[PDB]
Formats: structure tokens, sequence, C-alpha cells
RNA sequence: CCCAAAAGAAGUCUUUCUUUUGGGUUUAACCAGGAU
DNA sequence: GAGGATAAAATACTATATCCTGGTTAAAGGGTTTTCT
DNA sequence: AGAAAACCCTTTTGTTATATAGTATTTTATCCTC
């Protein structure tokens, strides 16, 4: 919900998520960029980390 | 100049397209006020 | 009734009540994310979130005072749907009717407005940000750096 | 869109006249907005993408 | 020319122009004094429309007055407005911050209409801003210009559409008043002619018609022809009249008690009263040309009638019908036909008298309603007209106009020519017009119906290109607003000088011709066949027996600035474009030179711009000095002009100006006796003329690059003035005692070495960066802080002159402060790497490496080249015009003598006379678009004098031979040399340059500021972390947007960690993180972070 | 859970909230309009900016003056009613209306 | 984290150490004008 | 003739690159209070 | 004792919107059926 929610209709997709009781596990490169920890890809990913 | 050697510098400009949008080169002193750049770049930055 | 399901399963799931729609307190942001500023000569410039605060507080004790010393129900009820606008106007402004403007006849900057757009705090304080140890310039060409 | 069936007749280094020039304006002034609102559309798309 | 004392520059036009260019600043000057009434007006229009001349205020005070209450009882008037002298001088206002402007007094009478007792007074209406006789309003110091607005015009607009459903043409109408209420009657699907009062539902027309008192006999009576008007009162379902007003009325005010009382009057009040709808003047007028109802009474009245609205109605029908020609019964038949709104008969011109006129309007009516609001709460006997009469509302009108909006804009000050363009703008965006981010393509483009009333070149490049233009040199406004343009009549083919000034429809009806045509010296066409403008912009060639009209000359769709160009017809319109808006950037050099090659168009610019000082009467000069000049008048009287010398202009640019008469000259009136800004001896001087070769050197010129020889910085060829201004302002304060004093607290004495005695700059000592220019302590709430205003960031140069406005010396200070002291520094700025040189035909570079003096392309007698350009950039731009330029440039440098020792040469046969021999340095002028031909170039380069012993260093071709300065051998092929004008454009290198290591923070949330003045960090945007994901890196990323940006103890540990040379931390989380958390929490959303 | 933060994120979790929880939040209740008073420019009580409710605006400053020194810590003004702690706190304290 | 002022000590003829007080957002939102 | 079902129209919401600098930031009215004459 | 200039509070006809393009959900209108 995050990410959709930073990507458009912020208001119908935080309020439907809101309903719905979802959580967001934190996977993608949107989420992992707006809260400040690495990206899961290029140098981030764990056999190079 | 002993500090900036071997020192990489990013070097953006904007829009920024294209993943070559944005490179890493490394700085050397000039005189004057504008930054030189490297004329074989220019197609990739898409920079006149 | 297909259409409808959705949110009819969605409170029958999670053990959150639907409850939560009708409020009975309105929260207040800390005040340092809704500063007023004082420039110069007195001149306090309020952020909208301060002033819809105060028309819902103002409303507020209104009710709360006539509701205290007496009064024929139709005089509440017109009260009560002054608060039910007020609060309105505060989380989504706009949204129903007209607009509450303030000075120049200028809609105000409510809270869901922080949230939306190229404005918000979503992709223009978190996906980009101003960086130290920068710097811009003009550009020219030079002919005698390698590549 | 359609073409004038005039045409203009005379090159530029000849110079052209007034009513050609006028002519020529009436489709170089399209060039420059196009240009405008396409580059404003394409980020739209590469955003989407 | 006709200019007493400008200097002799020779043309080659061959055609001679009957009208002399207009007044370029006529436009305001002429729609402003209107606005007041002057003397001047009442002249201009008692030979034109001396029917019935009335000024704004005037017709605005008749329109208002009488105000009457309810009862009718007793009466308010006004009338003969009157204007006092002006409080103070136009340079007085301009220093001391006072807003130049005049009294104003109305004569009130107040009359009881039960008594007989008159009371009359005259009442102050506040004080009026006026203009500066150059077109200029000042407003609290600074100058401010009105730029005029596009609008579609009111009236009746018809247009057809293609139905998607069923593909039927649908027509529609729309009655467009001025402050008034709309209606549409269209058709659609399933034909049904319906209305739309105001801005409700759909209706039949039958329930309108019987609302207005028709019977369903009278209707098919006269609405008999067509099968829609029969179905549609087949079903109507209305019965009688009364159901009509109150079905009416449940859709214009819906949820109230219908009464036939209310509706009548409430219907009656939206249309029929000049309360309400007002279609001005203009609107009837072109109401009544377009279903021609009277074509014979003068246009008093500006409310709708039935008449007109059946005549409407019965047109829309009838187009829907397909019929050619109606006739409305007591008037002449007109076309039916569709409507444009792009046609310049329909967009038009709100100039600044207009607008004016509005806002006093509305500040009246406000003022109107206060007025008889009072009228009922006062006791008779002791009501008085001042005692009725609130003014405050009209000057907080006038005010918010003059110092809010989108058309009372910030003069552009770069050099004469900004301001004389931007006085004469046109521009369709601002309050009633369409919008920026709201605009299509099809209002962008460039109407037919322009040509000579818009120039199609001159527009702004980025998203405003089609909403901002300039009108052309011959246009004129007519008293409605719309826009007129010249042309020279016919008669029997025979070519009169009886000139007649045409609007769109006009030119529309008529055949118009070329100015550029085969005159034979007797007003005849030399060939039948002539190029030709029809009716809808068709260019064909028809005989030279119909034709009815032709232009006045040719240039007379281009702008003024546009007209400056030479050779423009070689050049693509793209390209010129950019070359009309990059002469309005220049930037006063210390020195200033005339071109070689211009246009004959420079002297009325610079005389008609206002920066030059003009003799106002004849008269011999007696003392010349450079601050001021004394003329001695033929007839006892004498004069002194001022001179500004070192005055700031809105942008930054110096505003000198020197005489350039001596003490025994005889001077003539309008001559030119003093230069400006960016002028020489009366002409425009924008640049330099600088040898230019057109050959690729060594990559440094690549991709439009420049280079630069050393002597245009050594001889301060491009040299610019730039002034800077300080102000500070001790604020009185609650808590009080601010004041502006010398010791600075907690100050070293070096530091304060400069200070003065009061604490201000000596003038004369160079302040750079990081030193005092005012001292102010103010208390904490020593209690004091000292705000002692600082040098910013980034400048430098000696302090040129300090103004301090003291309250004990009774000025007019804001409230709450005692001083206002304000201070200038200046500095003078040679051309470096990173400036935006550019020529005239839009050949912009940014200069790329000042090579040293020896190091360059020499000719074959040692004189160096001072710029060279790219050959790549010339072709395939299509700017051939330049190349041009360069070569004539040539011939005008070295002088010229064509041989008529046995005859003159063939392709000199039509030269004029005194251009067969030129000396040195002669000046020519070749006119926009009638100018120097290929085959007379030619020629004179055939034929130029020798420089000093007998070489010549330009063949024919126009390309010399060059020696390589650098190596030493010759370039094996020739080059092409000449002299070019180019000029320096306002975009330094020095205003761009910006470096932050660490500096300020925000408030809410804690990332870095953004601006080169505070300190500023630049944004790494969206899409510039999209292209670090791509690479890969993602330390790089992390790095860049938690331990740079906003992660509060990583700042700190970094900076520590860096200077002690440890390896830098790890990052936290960013702060915009929690900012968020805790909006949403306010949103009443739960939202945790679980773990 | 992770309470303030630092990086132990592993989900986030969004959802309706209830007056129970609101009232939770919120260290106090505002109930005046008054945002702050001219002639003192300082805070005024029980308003938008009370001190009682979102913290001090100095650093281990009361609003009485009862307290100024930083070994003070954590005690609630016995007078004022303000705690005691730094102006950061001014950050992260919400209110709630009745 | 950082700067300013006052006092004490050491050496240099001007830097270091200790204590007290004071402190840091030229912020922010709008409209307008430009550049690529 | 009445009720249900399907097109139609009618409204409601959403979106429409990057960067930089310059000027303003409230007025107006009613009610109340104090000083001067 | 009355008049004039200075505090403290409140609050802001239908305006002017020259929009397109797309989708998604509610009326409502009319047609078909029993
Ligand atoms: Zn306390």
């Amino acid at each position: 919900w995050l990410s959709a929610a930073s990507f458009q209709e912020t208001t119908r997709v935080l309020t439907d998520a809101a309903i719905n009781c979802r959580s967001d596990k934190l996977n993608g490169l949107k989420e992992n960029v707006i809260i400040g920890k690495l990206i899961p890809a290029g140098t981030g990913i764990n056999r190079y980390r | 100049e002993e500090v900036i050697a071997e020192h990489p510098v990013l070097l953006n400009r904007a829009p920024t397209l294209h993943r070559l949008g944005i490179q890493a080169f490394e700085p050397m002193l000039v005189e004057g006020k504008a930054i030189q750049l490297h004329p074989l770049v220019c197609e990739a930055f898409n920079a006149d | 009734a297909l259409k409808r399901l959705k949110v009819v399963a969605a409170f029958q799931q999670s053990g959150n009540s639907p409850m939560g729609m009708v409020l009975d307190a309105v929260p207040v942001i800390p005040p340092e994310l809704r500063p007023m500023v004082q420039l110069d000569g007195g001149r306090f410039a309020t952020s909208d979130l301060n002033d819809l605060y105060r028309r819902v507080i103002n409303r507020n004790n209104r009710l709360k005072r006539l509701i205290d010393l007496g009064a024929p129900e139709i005089i509440v009820n017109n009260e009560k749907r002054m608060l039910q606008e007020s609060v309105d106007a505060l989380f989504d402004n706009g949204r129903r009717g007209r607009p509450v403007t303030g000075p120049g006849n200028r809609p105000l900057k409510s809270l869901s407005d922080l949230l939306k757009g190229k404005q918000g705090r979503f992709r223009q304080n978190l996906l980009g940000k101003r960086v130290d140890y920068s710097g811009r310039s003009v550009i020219v060409v030079g002919p005698q750096l390698k590549l | 869109g359609e073409f004038i069936p005039r045409p203009v007749k005379s090159s530029f280094r000849e110079g052209l006249t007034v009513l050609e020039y006028f002519i020529n304006t009436h489709g170089a002034r399209k060039g420059l907005a196009d240009t405008a609102l396409r580059t404003a559309d394409s980020g739209y798309l590469t955003r989407r993408l | 020319n006709s200019v007493p004392g400008a200097p002799n520059r020779v043309s080659f036009a061959k055609l001679r122009e009957p009208l002399e260019v207009p007044g370029l600043l006529d436009v305001q000057t002429d729609s402003f004094e209107w606005l007041i009434g002057s003397p001047r007006w009442r002249e201009s229009a008692a030979e034109r429309g001396d029917v019935n001349p009335v000024g704004g205020l005037e017709e605005v005070l008749y329109e208002l007055s009488p105000i009457e209450d309810f009862s009718g009882s007793m009466s308010l008037s006004f009338s003969d407005p009157r204007f006092d002298d002006v409080k103070a001088p136009v340079d007085e206002c301009k220093d001391k911050d006072m807003t130049y402007a005049a009294p104003l007094f109305v004569t009130a009478e107040f009359i009881n209409n039960n008594t007989g007792e008159i009371k009359s007074q005259t009442v102050f209406m506040g004080d009026f801003p006026m203009m500066t006789e150059k077109g200029t309003f000042i407003i609290n110091g600074t100058e401010r210009v009105v730029v005029s607005q596009l609008v579609r015009s009111p009236g009746v607009y018809f247009d057809e559409t293609i139905d998607k459903s069923t593909d039927k043409t649908l027509h529609s109408v729309k009655v467009i008043p001025s402050r008034g209420a709309w209606l549409e009657f269209d058709v659609d699907k399933r034909d049904t002619v319906g209305v739309r009062i105001d801005r409700k539902r759909r209706q039949p027309v039958t329930v309108l018609l019987k609302a207005l008192g028709w019977t369903s006999e009278q209707i098919v009576e006269r609405f008999g022809f067509s099968e829609i008007m029969r179905s549609t009162l087949e079903k109507d379902n209305t019965v009688g009249t009364d159901e009509a007003l109150l079905d009416i009325y449940r859709k214009l005010r819906p949820g109230e008690p219908p009464t036939k009382e209310s509706a009548q009057t409430l219907l009656e009040n939206l249309f029929f009263k000049e309360k309400r709808y007002d279609l001005a003047r203009v609107g009837r007028y072109k109401v009544n040309k377009k279903l021609g109802l009277h074509v014979g009474e003068p246009i008093t009245s500006s409310t709708l009638t039935e008449e007109d609205v059946v005549a409407t109605i019965e047109y829309l029908v009838r187009l829907h019908e397909g019929q050619t020609t109606m006739t409305v019964p007591g008037g002449v038949e007109v076309p039916v036909e569709t409507d444009d709104i792009d046609h310049f008969g329909n967009r038009r011109l709100r100039t600044v008298g207009e607008l004016i006129q509005n806002q006093i309007r509305v500040g009246m009516s406000r003022m109107e309603r206060v007025v008889r609001e009072r009228m009922t709460t006062q006791d008779v006997e002791a009501i008085t007209p001042q005692t009725l009469i609130n003014i405050r509302p009209v000057v907080a009108a006038i005010k918010e106009f003059f110092g809010t909006s989108q058309l009372s804009q910030f003069m552009d000050q770069n050099n004469p020519l900004s301001g004389l363009t931007h006085k004469r703008r046109l521009s369709a965006l601002g309050p009633g017009g369409l919008s920026r981010e709201r605009a299509g393509l099809e209002v962008r483009d460039v109407h037919p119906s322009h040509y000579g009333r818009m120039c199609p070149i001159e527009t702004p490049e980025g998203p405003n290109i089609g909403l901002i233009g300039s009108l052309s040199v011959y246009a004129r406004v007519n008293p409605f607003g719309f826009i007129e343009t010249p042309y020279r009549k016919v008669v029997d083919g025979v070519v009169s000088d009886e000139i007649v000034y045409l609007t769109a429809d006009e030119e529309d009806r008529h055949v118009v011709a070329q100015a550029n045509s085969p005159i034979d010296a007797d007003g005849r066409f030399v060939e039948p066949r002539v190029l030709v403008r029809r009716k809808a912009g068709e260019v064909e060639y028809v005989p030279s027996s119909e034709v009815d009209y032709m232009d006045v000359s040719p240039r007379q769709m281009v702008s003024v600035a546009t007209a400056m160009i030479p050779f423009l017809e070689h050049d693509d319109a793209n390209r010129a474009l950019m070359g009309a808006n990059m002469q309005r950037q220049a930037v006063p050099l210390v020195r200033s030179e005339a071109p070689l090659v211009g246009t004959g168009m420079e002297l009325r610019a610079a005389i008609d711009a206002g920066d030059v000082v003009v003799a106002e009467e004849s008269g011999v000069i007696e003392e010349v000095s450079a601050d001021y000049i004394t003329v001695m008048h033929d007839n006892g009287t004498r004069r002194t002009y001022r001179m500004r010398k070192f005055a700031r202009s809105n942008h930054g640019t110096c505003a000198n100006q020197c005489p350039i008469v001596d003490a025994g000259d005889r001077v003539e009136a309008g001559q030119v006796i003093a230069d400006g800004p960016c002028t020489d001896d009366g002409e425009m001087a924008l640049g330099k003329n600088l040898l230019v070769a057109i050959m690729p050197w060594e990559g440094h010129n690549y991709e439009d690059a420049i280079i630069l020889s050393n002597r245009l910085v050594e001889e301060d060829v491009l040299t610019s003035i730039h002034i800077e201004e300080h102000e500070i302002d001790a604020r009185d304060t609650k808590l009080g005692a601010e004041e502006i004093t010398r010791d600075i607290p907690n100050i070293s004495d070096e530091v304060l070495a400069d200070l003065d005695e009061r604490g201000i700059v000596r003038i004369g000592a160079e302040v750079r960066d990081g030193d005092i220019l005012v001292g102010k302590v103010t208390p904490k709430g020593r209690e004091v802080r000292d705000t002692s205003l600082k040098v910013p960031h980034g400048e430098s140069g000696k302090v040129i002159g300090i103004r301090v406005f003291s309250r004990e010396d009774e000025d007019e200070l804001p409230a709450g402060v005692n001083e206002l002291v304000r201070v200038y520094v200046a500095q003078k700025r040679k051309i470096s790497d990173g400036d935006k040189l550019a020529g005239r035909h839009g050949n912009k570079g940014v200069i790329g490496k000042i090579l040293p003096v020896e190091d360059m392309p020499f000719l074959a007698d040692g004189t160096p080249v001072d710029i060279i350009l790219n050959t790549h950039g010339v072709p395939r731009r299509m700017n051939i015009g330049q190349i041009l330029e360069t070569h004539l440039g040539w011939c005008a440098h070295s002088g010229w003598k064509v041989d008529a020792a046995k005859g003159v040469p063939d392709w000199a046969a039509r030269l004029p006379d005194e251009l067969l021999e030129a000396q040195p340095n002669a000046i020519v002028s070749t006119p926009v678009f009638d100018g120097a031909q290929e085959a007379e170039l030619q020629g004179l380069l055939s034929c130029t004098l020798p420089n000093r012993d007998g070489d010549v260093l330009v063949d024919a071709d126009g390309k010399a031979m060059l020696f390589d300065g650098r190596s030493g051998e010759p370039f094996p092929y020739p080059v092409t040399v000449g002299y070019m004008y180019i000029m320096k454009l306002h975009h330094l290198v020095d205003d761009k340059i910006h470096a932050r290591s660490t500096g300020p923070y925000s408030m809410i949330t804690q990332q870095p500021l953004g601006g080169k003045a505070q300190f500023g960090g630049q944004r790494f945007g969206e899409m510039e972390c999209w292209a670090m994901q791509a690479y890969g890196a993602a330390y790089t990323l992390q790095e860049l947007l938690t331990i740079k940006s906003d992660d509060t103890v990583g700042r700190v540990k970094v900076y520590e960690a860096i200077v002690k040379g440890e390896n830098i931390p790890e990052p936290g989380i960013p702060e915009s993180f929690k900012v968020l958390l805790k909006e949403l929490q306010s949103l009443c959303l739960n939202v945790e972070v679980l773990s | 859970g992770a309470m303030l933060d630092v990086n132990f994120f592993d989900e986030l979790r969004i959802g309706l909230a209830t007056a129970e929880d609101i009232r939770q939040w919120s260290y106090g209740e505002v109930k005046k309009p008054e945002t702050i008073n001219y002639r003192t420019l300082k805070p005024e009580k029980d308003g938008l900016f009370c001190e009682k409710i979102f913290g001090p605006t100095r650093d281990w400053e009361c609003y009485c003056g009862k307290y100024k020194r930083v070994r003070f810590k954590g005690i609630i003004c016995e007078r004022c009613g303000v705690e005691v702690t730094r102006a950061k706190v001014r950050r992260e304290r919400m209110g709630h209306i009745e």
C-alpha cells in the first residue's frame, strides 16, 4: 500500500488499505527508498552485501 | 590538488531521461567559472 | 451485491470494528509541523491548519455551551450541522460544497492536500530531496580532457 | 493541416516575399507547440512504465 | 530622415512608404487620457466620434447616478469629475517612494423628493494614480506597466458540431454578454430546440416564448416554416403562461416556493434591466450588425429585448435548415453562417483604460451599496452628501488592482527595447481569459486574420508560445477595441494615396494586393496578375482590375523588435523568433556603438522608447556638462535638462546618459540631445561590430560554442556595469528603541574600521563579501540582537550611493519604523567563460575559450579575427541571413566604389544614387522585406577599396586567406571573414555558479534549503533516483538520501569522521518519514511500525 | 513496536483508529482558540500551542520559570504543569479535541 | 554539532587549555517572469 | 395498466516533464476606551 | 461633560472559469413483459 499510495490516487489507496487493515511487507524498490534502507537490487542484494 | 586526486565526482543534467544521464568523472582544476565537459559524451547527456 | 461484498468481507475478517468511521475525538498534529512564522513587523503568517483548527474549536465550544445552557432542538441541530461541515473542511477541503476560503478568495490547504499531487509529503519530500556537497554551473566544451 | 495550393516558390537564398513568409510561419509555429506538449507528455508515460 | 539631427544612414530601399510610422507608444497614452477625459482626447474624438464624447469616469458616474431609495423620497447624484495638479514631480516620487497620483473631486448633489431641499458638495474621491508622459505608472517608488488583454467580444456566436452517435450536424448559439447571465439555444439528436437560461438544465424554447407572452397561435404563425419548431410546439407540456414562469423558477432557483410575482420579477431582472445584463456598447453594435435589427438608430441601450431573442431563435433554426440569407421584419437582410472565435473581428483588446474603468466601477458599486444602506438608518434633514459617502472601498479597489494582478507588471528595463516591447504587448491570459495550463492548440496558432495586426514572429518560446504577442508597427485600436490597420485604396486600377483604416471584417469583404508590387510610377500595376488575399486568407492571382486595396508598405506584419533584423526574409521563422526574443535581453555596455548594417528602424525605436532626452523646443545651447544641459529658447525663456547618472534599473543594469551637443550648437524641436543606456547618437546600439571568421577551430567551438580573442577583454569592448541594492529598516516594534548605531556588540576594531560615525559604510569603500554595511540592534524581548546587514554571499564592488530616510525629518516612512537606510554597490563585469553572446538572427552560443591575441587566425596584413563561429550550425538551422549580413558588413567597413566609367553596370542599374560609393566605416540600412538583393551584394563585393597599401584582403567570393597563428602555416583553403554585430546577453556565469558543503537547514523538515541566496543545495529529483537504481548502485543512493539530506545525527557524525579521518558511519532513518507518520496519524489512521 | 524508531522495521500495518486510541495518543486536551499572546510573544494556555500539552518551547525551561537547569529532569512542573525536557518533543506530542 | 563575548594559566609577542552567559535557521506560502 | 429491466445521460473523480529568480504576505467594519477641549 | 482618535474582535449576483480524455457510479426514461 505504500508504493500504490505514492503512485496515484493517494486518497483512495489510503482509505481502502485502512479499511482492509493491510500490512505492507517491505519489499520492492520504492518503499526501501522511502524509509532510507538499501534497495534489494544491485549491490544491495544479500549475495554481494 | 592532492585531495581530489582519484576522487570521483558525479555529473548530472536535467531532465535525466535515461540511465546514462548521471555519470562519474574524475575532477581536475581549471581556470574560470564553467564546468568543462568532454565532447564525446554530449550525446549521452543530450547536452548542447 | 458483489460490489458490496468487498467491504463487508473486509470488516468481517479482521478484528477491527466499523465504528471507526464515526469520530468522537479529533487528533491535533504537533505544533512544529504547523508553525506560524513571525515575519518582521508582527507579520505572523499562520498555516491554514491553524485557521481550520480554530474554526473547529470555536464551533465545538459554542455547541457545548448551547447544550449545557438548554435550547430548542432546532438550534442544536443546526449547530451540529455547522460542526460537521467544519470537520469535513478540516479533513478534506473542497470535497463537498464550496471550499472554505481565506484571504483573497483562495482555498486553504487542509490535511488531505499534504498527501496528494506534486506538493505532498509523498513525491516531493520523500522520493527526491535536496542534498549537501553539491553545486551547479554552465558547461563549456574542452577538447583537451580524456574520456 | 491541409496543404496550401499556392505554393511557396522562392528559396531562402533568394529571399521569400511577404505572403510566402506568412504562410510559412503558419506551419512553423505548430512545430514548437507540439514539441513542448509532447516533451511534457513523454514524462508521464515514462513514469507509468 | 525626418528627425532634425539624425545620422545619415543610407538605405537600399526601392519602394516608398506613403505613411510614416505612428507613435509607437500611442496605444497606451491615447487609451488612458480617454479615461480621465483630457482636452486632447476631446479634440481627437471631435474629428471622428463627435456624436457622443464621454470619458470613462464620466460614463461610470452617469451609469451609477441617481441613487434612490425604494420609496423614492430622496436621491444622490454625481457629475463633472475634476483633477488637480500632481502632488510631486516624477523624479521626486520615484526617489522618495511616493506614488505618482493626483487628487480627484466630484460634485455630489442630494435631493429630497418631498421638501425640494437640494444640497450640493465637492467630495474628495481619493488619490488617482496618473501616467508619466512615456506610458508608465509609478507605484510605491517602483515603475509599473499595465498590459493590454485579448478577450472574446460580447455578442451572439453560432457554431456547428458533428454528432458521433447519429452523424447529424448540431448547431448551437451562445449570447455572451458583459457582466450578465448566459443563455444558450442548442439543437441535438432528436431535434429539440431548447434553452439553457443561466447554466441550468435544458428545456424547450416554447417555454421561454410563452413566458415572454407568446400564444400557441403566434409562434406557429411566425415560426411555421420549420419542422423542428412545430415538433417542439407539439411537445411542450406548458399550459398558458403562468406555468411557464413557475417552471422557469423551478430551474433558475431550485428549492423555493414558486409564485407568479416573484418569478416574473426575477426573470425580468435577469435580462431586461440595466442592472445585471449589460451588453456594453461594443456588444450591442455587434449584435445589431449580426442580426441587422437597428441599422440607423444610435446605440443607446444595453439590455436585451424580445425582438433580439426571437430573431436569434429564428436565425438558429434557419441555419439548421441550411438557408443562405434571412430577412428579419424591420431590419435589412444578413447572411446566415457560423462564426469563428479567433477571427480578429471577434477578439477585442481591453487596453489600460478599460481595466481601470472596471476597477472603479466595482469600487463604486460597493460604495453604492454602503450609501443605499446608510440612506435608511439616518434621520432626514441631518443627511448631507459628505456624510453618506464612504471613500475607502474605491481607493482599496484601485490599490488592489495596481498592486496585485496579472496585468500590472514590473517594467522590464534590461534595455530600452525591452520596455518599448513590454508596453505594446498583448497577453491572452489573465482575469477573464484562458489559462496557461488549459489552452488547446487551436488558440496558439496564427490565424490568417493576424496580417498587419499582430506580429507572427515575436512570441515567447516557453509554455506561453502563442498566448502572448506584440502589436504590429502600424496597428491602432478603434473605439470599441478592435484592431485596425491602414490600407491604400485603388480606384479603377489607379493607386491613390487615400489611406483608409480597416478592421478584420472589412478586410475580409474586399480584395487586397501586396505592397512590393510593380508600380509604374503613375499608380498602375505593370502586369494584370498580382498576388492578393481573398476572404478566407486564400492567396491567388486576380487581374489588376478587381483589386480594391493595397498594403501601405512591406514590413506591415512585423512588430518593433522583429523589424530590426536585417535580411529577415532569408531566415526561417523558427530562428527569427529566437532572434526577436534575444534583443530584449541585451545589457547596456560601458560604451555603445551603432551597428554598421541596420534596418532604418533603430532611430524611431530609440526616440519613442523614451530613454533619450529630446529638446522640447528649438533653441541654442548655453552650457553643457556631464550633469545637465542648458537650452536658451528663441524667446527669452531658458530650460535645464537634468541627466540620470548611474541609476539602477529594475533588473540591475546602469542607466547612464551623456550629452552629444557642444556649447555653441543650435538644436531643433524633436532633436536628440543626449544618449541613453543603449543608444549611440540617437540610434539603438545593443552590441558591437566584431571581425568574424566562419571556420571550425580545434574543436573549442564545438556544438554552438564560441571563441573570442583576448582583445575583447583588454580594451573593454564587452564590459558591463551592474548595481545591487540593499535595504534595512529599523522597526519601532512593541519593545521600541531600535537604532542604527555604529558600535557592533562583540565585534573587532578592524571590521568596524570602514563604518562612518552614523554607522553606514563610507561611499568609496570596496565592500567585499563578509563586511558590514549597516549597524542595527533590536531589543531581545545588552538585551539586543545585532541584525547588522552584511553583504550577502557572492557580491563585491565599490559603494557608490547611500540614502537614509529619518522619521525626525518628517518623511513618509512605513508605519512603525524610524530609519530605512539603503545602500548601492556597483561592479564592472568583463567578458569571461560561460557568458552567452549571440548575434541577431539567433546564433546563440556560450563563450568557450578566450584565446590570447597571438594565436588567432590573422589576415594577410596582420589583423587578428576577434571571434570564430562553426560552419556546421549555419546550413542546418536555415539562418543563412547571417552569412549575407557578414558579407555586407565587410563592404560597409572597407568602403566600395562602383566604377561608372563607361555606363553603370547592369547589376547596379536600380541601385539608388549616392550609394555607388561609400567611405570606410559607412553605415547602411537594408529594410526588413525590401533590402539588398544577391546580385547587388555580389557587385559590391567585386569592388572594394584597399586597406592601406594596394592590397584587397577579401576576393570576389567573399573569402580571405588566413594564416594560422598557433602553428604558422597558412590554412590550405580560403575562409569567410566579415563584420558581424553581436551582443552580450544577460545570462552571465557569475550569477549561476554555486556550491554548498554544509549550510542552513529547513525547519519543518530537516532537509537543506533551496536557492543561491540562502546557501542552497541542488535537488536530487525524482527521476534522478531511477538512474541510480538502474545502474545497480545502492549505497550511493542510500547515502544521498540519508546522511546528506535529513538524518539529524548522521550529518554531524559524518562531518566528525571526515575531519578526523575515521570511516563514515551508518545511516539512520529520514525525518520526513516520521513527519509522514504524524501526518497520517492526524487523519485518524492508526499507522504502526510492527517488527 | 520499535516505539519511536531505529532500524528494526519489518512491517508497516495501517488500520482504522478508534476513539480510544486517539485519546491514548494525546497528552492533553485543546479547548481554546488562542494561538499566541502578542505582548508576551509566548504560548497561550490550553490553546493551540500550550506548553503543558505539547511540551516546552525552550530547552529545559518551564513556563512559570521555577526550573531552568538541566539537573532538574523529568519533574512535572508543580506550578505551571509543563514537563521539563528538550524542545524537540514539540515535534512528536499530539493533542485531541473532544 | 557550531559561533560570539568575559575571566584565569602557559608560551609565542598571539596560539593552546579551563569556567560562565548568549545563542543556529536569511524559514514558509502564493503570484509573476525567465532557461534548457 | 403497473412493475421491472435496460440504455442513456448525468455527475463525480483522476491525470497532464526538469530547474532557476523577483515581489507580497489584509482590509474593513462594529464596538469600546482614553485624552483634549 | 462631549467629541475625536486609538484599541480588540471578527470574517471574507455570482461573477471571471474560453479545457480534453478516460473511467466509473448514480439517476431517469423509456421499453418490454405480465
Ligand atoms: Zn514551571
